[PDB]
RNA sequence: GGAGCGUCGGGCCCAUACCCGGCCGUCGCCGGCAGUCGAGAGUGGACGGGAGCGGCGGGGGCGGCGCGCGCGCGCGCCCGCCCCCGGAGCCCCGCGGACGCUACGCCGCGACGAGUAGGAGGGCCGCUGCGGUGAGCCUUGAAGCCUAGGGCGCGGGCCCGGG
RNA sequence: ACCCACCCGACCCGUCUUGAAACACGGACCAAGGAGUCUAACACGUGCGCGAGUCGGGGGCUCGCACGAAAGCCGCCGUGG
RNA sequence: AGAGGGCGUGAAACCGUUAAGAGGUAAACGGGUGGGGUCCGCGCAGUCCGCCCGGAGGAUUCAACCCGGCGGCGGGUCCGGCCGUGUCGGCGGCCCGGCGGAUCUUUCCCGCGCGGGGGACCGUCCCCCGACCGGCGACCGGCCGCCGCCGGGCGCAUUUCCA
């Protein structure tokens, strides 16, 4: 029940969120991961720009 | 920081501040914005005026960028560029007037808000207000559109 | 001849029996631990002649004699010897007591030591 | 520097200690007109009556300026007009009382508060009791006691009332500055009625203790003061 | 017993400013001092003005600085200011000022400088004059908060013009029945 | 300056103790133990500080310079003064009172110095002072 | 011949009410104190000429704004001084300032104090873990446990002794 | 503070209730466990930083992370909000 | 083994016993005293200490003073020099001072009207000396005054210690 004034507001949270809830705990290791994996293809690419074409 | 929350102040005491007449029970009014039209209507007719009904024109597929026209008002027009061109003028004795172009600094349209320095001026614009119009051409100055 | 206090004032207590907790006698499960009563109907807790006390900021202690020991000083629990030095400049007014986890051999140093400062020791003959 | 100065400071010194001197003499010779004021209104009082009754006449003195008024009942149940006119008279407590100037506005609020209070006409003496036993100023709005005139002064010498004197001759025959002497004087609080009262709840005329009861409030001010 | 209402006797003002930082604090205790010591009542509205909330503190603009400075007599002064000094953009000429703040912004620093004004912090204005004498005690707009807009009469209550706390402004957040004539009714 | 850091000190301080409804000090050059602003070694430009002398004879008495604190090296200057006990007194006293240096302090000073010179009291004379050991 | 009923006296009895006093807390005081004169405060101080027992010859006012501890004065000798607290000796000291001043401290005056539901503040109340910090404590005995032992705190609780 | 005596006082708590010592319910006793949490969104208050701006994400550059899945920096500093 | 194979610690309920005390209004409780116990602190006078003083005994070197040395403080002449704030002079760093700029110039250079770099210009940051002023806890050097320590002097109506 609404007191008093606030904005009428709409969640979403009917549906069952809590079992698609995705985290974000990987990121550094994830972030660490791409930039391992992207050193790895310069020294690949010898003298060719790391940029791509 | 539970440590400087309410319920550590509550313990030892039953109601939990909730009263013991009424208690606190699960749904008493009904979940959420239940009973906009009844038994809740008085609260949503007098902090949200307007919220049931219909109005105006649908449109479908609405895409944001067409209309996109960001404005600025002379109120703050030498703004947009370095103090030096504001300088270099009121001074030179050309009577050269700097140009501003206001869409390179991201505004589209030139509203009028605002007393615009005695100082000539041309400022290039994809839009103008009358009275933006106006005020440039009383300093003289020249409005140019641009597309 | 032990270590006099500064000033031996009369302290004067408002009460001295504990406040126990209602119904602490008839249950083992309830400590004489005070706890104000929230029930609805208490005889206790809306104040009935008969009943146990309840204890107020009414029964303060005077500031003067607030946590004054019966010999006048005001404990401080010293932990080690370098603790100690702190009461030097005091010792008419402080005393120090020595903790219970601390050894017996060093319980020993700390008390000659407060010996030479004049501070009075409030446990000093036990461990031995 | 040095002698020039400690001069000057014994100087300043004794023009203090004089005019101490001048304004406890001006305190004395205050006094001193008042016994005889005082005086002269009792005899011209009886004068009066015994020159109409050489007549066969009468002599109807005037009615009375000022009275005390005595809360004779407590706190608890108290109707709000009646509650509103003893917070008017400053009548909080049971047992406070107040000197009331009298006239039809004063005499109708002693009237809607009738069998809440004792009243009447206080004597000469009932005035300087209640004023020298528990005599209390407002100063700054903390009830301060009487303890000198350097107190009256400081807050009614305004007025020309510069000791405890002159505030009871202000408060005993209801002068100009009557109001501002009667309001610095803080409310007295007197202890309980010794020897008892006769009954709360009744008027004075039909046995009781409340009500008007015009001489005799001076009976009642000596158990209680 | 005695009958007084017990309901309003502790006042509710501030005493202390709500902060822990140590450089307001030193102000406070040096504003104290003076507050007690000098007749000036201006320390004492400093004084209380140091214990406030931000909020209730607002920014005082240049521009606003200016022209409260630029009306008749109040020249070769000191302006002074609890809260913060701020630029304004659409103002151009800045006169040589004197001031007083707890905080100027970096801008609004450089343009009152570039002018030839002298900057103050408090306790240098304390030496400077600690009776207050020949200041301009100003205050932003306390009503500036775009929180007012929601306080007062509430929305839909005939006259009120009170912005109401709106998820989002467009066609269709609110203005339909209570706002049109045309849908049950408006006020 | 002295205000600004015993503003940041005042209730985080190593030295300090609380415990048992008191507090107290326990830094150096800080004669009567007190967490207070006035008795705070490290905090001012002028500083004394009484300590006992290590020999276990006399005191010793603790200036700091002003010429250069930032060098805490070469900050503090220690004296002893191993005399008379009311010789020892004054020349704390003019030390302190006669170079206008921490006049606030030197009473103090001189109490704790006292205090030291009581320290170096006799051991063996209170124990002989406490038992009567006559007749068993 | 009331210990009954109606009318009335004195006298005495006691509530957490009233009065006085103590002590605790809260509220209030534009409260006080970062180091100074001052108690209805109603000035202080240069400095220049002219002078001196002169003064400011104003109300039965009973009086506050002016008077009798000195203004000039004792000493050096009509003229000079009327001097400096590293020393007037102090009830006021403006030359420097607590035993006191954790200024979130310390101190002073008044007033007041029922409380469910409920609200807020403070807890050097209590539990467990983390960063700091105690040149902390601990096999010369930690935690826990038990205790007609000693104490502190209004209280949450706490500290010591012995086992 | 252990026990005993005596005078005065004194019904059993919790709870719902206008009203509970109730012939109203729950409760033989002790130990341990045991109930206003977290996320999201809003609003107001307060604290801090910057202020006609502010912002940090997301991404990237710096390390094998011992402490680091931190810390730092970015014409990305502003796509964008 | 007061760790004995379901055995670390070993709480409470509950039970056994041992000791003490009580006992016809179920017990238990609050307030107030008394009596007894348990221990705890004593005293085999607790007359408790500390200043200063007077007297009476006994014992070491001084203090006061100078002299020599060291260290510290404070000061003004800012005296001499280092130090830094505001201002003015050098247009002097300006190219031997860099960044920033929608200020300018493509008279320039290089790379392809644009990019990069010069070159003007403005804003900002640094050298040279003189002058005025806040002479600022930002330091040195001499001189002064004062303090303290060590050692020299001083032998005893002194300055200590002790009873
Ligand atoms: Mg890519
Ligand atoms: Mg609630
Ligand atoms: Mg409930
Ligand atoms: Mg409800
Ligand atoms: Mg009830
Ligand atoms: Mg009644
Ligand atoms: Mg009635
Ligand atoms: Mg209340
Ligand atoms: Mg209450
Ligand atoms: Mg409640
Ligand atoms: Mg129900
Ligand atoms: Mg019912
Ligand atoms: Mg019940
Ligand atoms: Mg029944
Ligand atoms: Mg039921
Ligand atoms: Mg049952
Ligand atoms: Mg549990
Ligand atoms: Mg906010
Ligand atoms: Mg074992
Ligand atoms: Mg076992
Ligand atoms: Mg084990
Ligand atoms: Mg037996």
């Amino acid at each position: 029940a609404p007191s008093r004034n606030g904005m009428i507001l709409k969640p979403h949270f009917h549906k069952d969120w809590q079992r698609r809830v995705a985290t974000w705990f990987n990121q550094p290791a994830r972030k660490i991961r791409r930039r391992k994996a992207r050193q790895a293809r310069a020294r690949r690419i010898a003298p060719r720009p790391a940029s791509g074409p | 920081p539970s440590r400087l929350r309410k319920t550590r102040k509550l313990r030892g005491h039953v109601s939990h501040g909730h009263g013991r007449i009424g208690k606190h029970r699960k749904h008493p009014g009904g979940r959420g914005n239940a009973g906009g039209m009844h038994h809740h209507r008085i609260n949503f007719d007098k902090y949200h005026p307007g919220y049931f009904g219909k109005v105006g024109m649908r449109h479908y597929h609405l895409k944001r960028n067409q209309s996109f026209c960001p404005t600025v008002n002379l109120d703050k027009l030498w703004t947009l560029v370095s103090e030096q061109t504001r300088v270099n003028a009121a001074k030179n004795k050309t009577g050269a007037a700097p140009i501003i172009d206001v869409v390179r600094s991201g505004y589209y349209k030139v509203l009028g808000k605002g007393k615009l320095p005695k100082q000539p001026v041309i400022v290039k614009a994809k839009f103008f207000s009358r009275r933006a119009e106006e005020k440039i051409k009383g300093v003289g100055g020249a409005c140019v559109l641009v597309a | 001849a032990a270590l006099r206090p500064l000033v031996k004032p009369k302290i004067v207590k408002k009460r001295t029996k504990k406040f126990i907790r209602h119904q602490s006698d008839r249950y083992v499960k309830i400590k004489r631990n005070w706890r104000k009563p929230r029930g609805i109907d208490n005889r206790v807790r809306r104040r009935f002649k008969g009943q146990i006390l309840m204890p107020n900021i009414g029964y303060g202690s005077n500031k003067k004699t607030k946590h004054m020991l019966p010999s006048g000083f005001r404990k401080f629990l010293v932990h080690n010897v370098k603790e100690l030095e702190v009461l030097l400049m005091c010792n008419k007014s402080y005393c120090a007591e020595i903790a219970h986890n601390v050894s017996s051999k060093n319980r020993k140093a700390i008390v000659e030591r407060a010996a030479q400062l004049a501070i009075r020791v409030t446990n000093p003959n036990a461990r031995l | 520097n040095f002698a020039e100065l400690k001069i000057k400071r014994l100087r300043k010194k004794f023009a203090q200690k004089m005019l101490r001197k001048a304004r406890r003499k001006l305190i004395y010779e205050k006094a001193k007109h008042y016994h005889k004021e005082y005086r002269q209104m009792y005899r011209t009082e009886i004068r009066m009556a015994r020159m109409a009754r050489k007549a066969g006449n009468f002599y109807v003195p005037a009615e009375p300026k000022l009275a005390f008024v005595i809360r004779i009942r407590g706190i608890n149940g108290v109707s709000p007009k009646v509650r509103k006119v003893l917070q008017l008279l400053r009548l909080r407590q049971i047992f406070n009382g107040t000197f009331v100037k009298l006239n039809k506005a004063s005499i109708n609020m002693l009237r809607i508060v009738e069998p809440y209070i004792a009243w009447g006409y206080p004597n000469l003496k009932s005035v300087n009791e209640l004023i020298y036993k528990r005599g209390y100023g407002k100063i700054n709005k903390k009830r301060i006691a009487l303890t000198d005139n350097a107190l009256i002064a400081r807050s009614l010498g305004k007025y020309g009332i510069i000791c405890m004197e002159d505030l009871i001759h202000e408060i005993y025959t209801v002068g100009k500055r009557f109001k501002e002497a009667n309001n610095f004087l803080w409310p007295f609080k007197l202890s309980s009625p010794r020897g008892g009262m006769k009954k709360k709840t009744t008027h004075f005329v039909e046995g009781e203790d409340a009500g008007n009861r015009e001489d005799q409030i001076n009976r009642l001010i000596r158990r209680m003061n | 017993g005695v009958d007084i209402r017990h309901n309003k006797d502790r006042k509710v003002r501030r005493k202390e400013p709500k902060s822990q930082d140590i450089y307001l604090r030193l102000l406070v205790k040096l504003y104290r001092f003076l507050a007690r010591r000098t007749n000036s009542t201006f320390n004492q509205v400093v004084l209380k003005r140091l214990f406030m909330s931000r909020t209730n503190r607002p920014p005082l603009s240049l521009s606003r600085m200016i022209r409260k400075m630029k009306l008749p007599g109040r020249e070769g002064k000191t302006a002074v200011v609890v809260g913060t000094i701020t630029d304004d953009v659409r103002v151009q000429e800045v006169p040589k000022l004197k001031v007083c703040a707890l905080r100027v912004s970096s801008r609004a620093r450089s343009r009152i400088l570039k002018a030839g004004g002298k900057i103050l912090t408090f306790d240098q204005l304390a030496l400077d004059s600690p009776k207050g004498c020949g200041t301009v005690l100003l205050s932003g707009p306390r009503k500036g908060r775009e929180v007012y807009r929601h306080f007062g009469k509430a929305p839909g209550t005939p006259h009120s013009h009170t912005k109401p706390y709106v998820r989002s402004k467009g066609r269709k957040f609110e203005r339909a029945r209570g706002r049109r004539a045309s849908r049950g009714y408006k006020n | 300056s002295a205000h600004l850091q015993w503003m940041v000190v005042r209730n985080c301080s190593s030295f300090l103790i609380k415990r048992n409804k008191q507090t107290y000090s326990t830094e150096p050059n800080n004669l009567k133990a007190r967490n207070s602003f006035r008795y705070n070694g490290l905090i001012h430009r002028k500083t004394v500080g009484v300590e006992p002398a290590a020999d276990g004879k006399g005191v010793v008495v603790v200036m700091k310079r002003r010429s250069g604190q930032r060098k805490p090296a070469t900050s503090y200057v220690r004296t002893t003064i191993n005399k008379n006990a009311r010789a020892t007194l004054s020349s704390i006293r003019h030390m302190i009172r006669k170079n206008k240096y921490h006049p606030d302090l030197r009473m103090a000073a001189i109490r704790r110095a006292s205090a030291i010179l009581r320290s170096q009291k006799p051991v063996m004379v209170k124990r002989k002072r406490t038992r009567p050991t006559k007749s068993s």
